C-alpha cells in the first residue's frame, strides 16, 4: 500500500509557499488552507520548537535531507503523525535566497 | 481574587496574526514575555480544539471589522492552557492591524 505522502515548499521561516494537492487525502485541508500559513501553525506544542530548529538547521546542511517527526493537526482536529522529509535548493546560476523542499508522509510511530 | 482589570491585556497583530505587540501584563497571567511573542502567529497558541472556531471569528473580523472570539484556550508559558475571551479590532487607514483586548477567565 502507497504511503500518504504530499510535496510542499516553504521559505525559510516555515510559511508554505506551494502545496501539492494531495495534502487532502494526507491531511484533509485544501492547498489554499495550507498556502501563507506558517508550518508550526499546525504542528503539536510540544513538536513546535523542533519544528522550528529543523527549518534552521536545513539552510546550514548544504541541500542534504534533513528529516523530522512531527504531529500534525489534520482538518479533523486529529493528529497525525508526520516524517516531513526536506532540503534545500538554490539554483546556482543566480543568488536568489534558498527556499525548502518537503515531501510529507502521515507514518506510524510505533 | 485579582481584579478583572489586573486580568486583561492589550496585544496588536499584523493582519496574518502576527504579534506586533504585547502588553508586559501577560506575564504575570501567561508567563510569556512580550518580546518573544513578536513574529509568531496566534495560530501557534490555540488549543487544537479551538483552533477552527478561532478560523471563524477571524474571518468575521476581516469580514465586519471587529469581532467577539467567545471562548478559547491558551497554550501556557510553562504548560497547560489558559482560558480566554479577547475582543478584535481591524485598524483600517486612509487594513493595518489587529488591536486585541483579552480577559483571561480562568483565574
Ligand atoms: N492564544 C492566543 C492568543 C492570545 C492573545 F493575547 C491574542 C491572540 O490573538 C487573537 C485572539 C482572538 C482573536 C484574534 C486574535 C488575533 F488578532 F491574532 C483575531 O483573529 C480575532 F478575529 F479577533 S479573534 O477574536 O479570533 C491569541
Amino acid at each position: 500500500c502507497q504511503p500518504t505522502r504530499f510535496i510542499s515548499r516553504h521559505n525559510i521561516e516555515g510559511i508554505f509557499t506551494f502545496v501539492d494537492h494531495r495534502c487532502v487525502a494526507t491531511v484533509g485541508y485544501q492547498p489554499q488552507e495550507l498556502l501563507g500559513k506558517n508550518i508550526v501553525e499546525f504542528c503539536h506544542p510540544e513538536d513546535q520548537q523542533l519544528l522550528r530548529d529543523s527549518f534552521q538547521q536545513v539552510v546550514k546542511l548544504k541541500g542534504q535531507v534533513l528529516s523530522v517527526m512531527f504531529r500534525f493537526r489534520s482538518k479533523n482536529q486529529e493528529w497525525l503523525w508526520m516524517r516531513t522529509s526536506s532540503f534545500t535548493f538554490q539554483n546556482p546560476y543566480s543568488d536568489e535566497i534558498e527556499y525548502i523542499i518537503c515531501t510529507n508522509t502521515n507514518v506510524k510511530n510505533s | 481574587f485579582k481584579g478583572l482589570d489586573s486580568k486583561t491585556f492589550l496585544s496588536e497583530h499584523s493582519m496574518d496574526m502576527k504579534f506586533t505587540y504585547c502588553d508586559d501584563r501577560i506575564t504575570e497571567l501567561i508567563g510569556y514575555h512580550p518580546e518573544e511573542l513578536l513574529g509568531r502567529s496566534a495560530y501557534e497558541f490555540y488549543h487544537a480544539l479551538d483552533s477552527e472556531n478561532m478560523t471563524k471569528s477571524h474571518q468575521n473580523l476581516c469580514t465586519k471589522g471587529q469581532v467577539v472570539s467567545g471562548q478559547y484556550r491558551m497554550l501556557a508559558k510553562h504548560g497547560g492552557y489558559v482560558w480566554l475571551e479577547t475582543q478584535g479590532t481591524v485598524i483600517y487607514n486612509p487594513p493595518q492591524c489587529i488591536m486585541c483586548v483579552n480577559y483571561v477567565l480562568s483565574e
